[PDB]
């Protein structure tokens, strides 16, 4: 198989700064009708991977010239001069000189100033206990940068199991991101407590963000 | 402007098999070679398939990991292309798309693409709570709410608020599998003024289970 390798994997960048992104192969893309068919594809997130670059260096069109690409014997070069808000997302980089096969990938990361979440809580819906369990929701949103602990307490005592947190992605028109905390307690559980709390304590503050909710 | 669009995935027992179908428009459809290539949360991006041109005594090219499995055929006339599936083992798992192999050797044109899952699980619609307010004093941006999609399977499940008509504002974090059961989150922030007088709600749906799902976040 033609073995690609991107490096790196994640690549942080602020706006308006150069970026690079390089794919080299396990083999020679040069092809007999001396063409080199290496390309460069944009997989923006939740979408449709597109065309950026194709023949080693040209551009497809609608496709900006901040873009530039390059390559010399089995290295090949992407480019983003001048970085925007929009050109986050995972850069593709594939050969059809032969059987066509793809390159890992590389997730270009805006790196923007810092931003303090937001912090808001939801109390379990009576629509869910009957379902033998209560979900209690800390929803932090549009902070930056991507880091950040969490803290559940009940009635005090912090509370580690039943704990599940996953994030968004990077924004693409402020690139902040927004990520839930999410408690399951049993039915019974969360009935044998009154207060519930959760404490957030990112980078952009010391002193944490404390918000509750008593039943 | 051109589109395409595949269709026909979801869940299938080691075992089965399966047919997908891509429609393409704005380009005269007989003029190109088709593609279809999966991307698995392992192999990456991967090409399956290829077919050509009527002139091209309409030739097929297999990724020699699914010859005789795998069948792609095309329809001039309705301008379409079909991917065949037998036989899917749990690698056949992934995302397809339906592309096009432009004049530049490099396939242009991608579709939206769309999910296969291949396991002896079955599917199991999702399941939708209120994320509503908690009952506090307005301090963060002006009301949050949002749908608290739980215990479903396979993947993947869209939300979208007001049928899509509210698209500023939304945040929808990731799956999170657990149990065997996917589960994430999608809030979505308004103007505390604009609700409750206004009506949300959001569109969970769940290709796997075909279950479109329309919920409404009220003052509790």
């Amino acid at each position: 198989d033609v073995v690609l390798t991107q490096t790196p994997l994640s690549l942080p960048v602020r706006l308006g700064d150069q970026a690079s992104i390089s794919c080299r192969s396990s083999q020679s893309l040069l092809h007999s009708d001396g063409n080199t068919y290496l390309h460069w594809y944009l997989q923006k997130p939740g979408q449709s991977p597109k065309l950026l670059i194709y023949k080693v260096s040209n551009r497809f069109s609608g496709v900006p010239d901040r873009f530039s690409g390059s390559g010399s014997g089995t290295d090949f070069t992407l480019k983003i001069s001048r970085v925007e808000a929009e050109d986050l997302g995972v850069y593709f980089c594939s050969q059809t000189t032969h059987v066509p096969t793809f390159g890992g990938g590389t997730k270009l990361e805006i790196k923007r100033a810092d931003a303090a979440p937001t912090v808001s809580i939801f109390p379990p819906s009576s629509e869910q206990l009957t379902s033998g369990g209560a979900s209690v929701v800390c929803f932090l949103n549009n902070f930056y940068p991507k880091d950040i602990n969490v803290k559940w307490k009940i009635d005090g005592s912090e509370r580690q199991n039943g704990v599940l947190n996953s994030w968004t992605d990077q924004d693409s028109k402020d690139s902040t991101y927004s990520m839930s905390s999410t408690l399951t307690l049993t039915k019974d559980e969360y009935e044998r407590h009154n207060s519930y709390t959760c404490e957030a304590t990112h980078k952009t503050s010391t002193s944490p963000i404390v918000k509750s909710f008593n039943r | 402007e051109v589109k395409v669009e595949e269709s026909g995935g979801g869940l299938v027992q080691p075992g089965g098999s399966m047919k997908l179908s891509c429609v393409a428009s704005g380009f005269t459809f007989s003029n190109y070679w088709m593609e279809w290539v999966r991307q698995s949360p392992e192999k990456g991006l991967e090409w399956v398939a290829e077919i050509r041109l009527k002139s091209n005594n309409y030739a097929t090219h297999y990724a020699e990991s699914v010859k005789g499995r795998f069948t792609i055929s095309r329809d001039d006339s309705k301008s379409s292309v079909y991917l065949q599936m037998n036989n899917l083992r749990a690698e056949d798992t992934g995302i397809y798309y339906c592309t096009r192999g432009g004049a530049v050797g490099a396939m242009d044109y991608w579709g939206q693409g769309t999910s296969v899952t291949v396991s002896s699980a079955t599917t199991t619609a999702p399941s939708v709570y209120p994320l509503v307010p908690g009952c506090s004093d307005t301090s963060g941006s002006s009301v949050t709410l949002g749908c608290l999609v739980k215990g479903y399977f396979p993947e993947p499940v869209t939300v979208k608020w007001n049928y899509g008509a509210l698209s500023s504002g939304v945040r929808t974090v990731s799956s999170v599998l657990q149990s065997g059961f996917y589960s994430l989150s999608s809030l979505v922030t308004v103007p505390s003024s604009t609700w409750p007088s206004q009506t949300v709600i959001c569109n969970v749906a769940h290709p796997a289970s075909k279950v479109d799902l329309i919920k409404e976040p009220s003052g509790p």
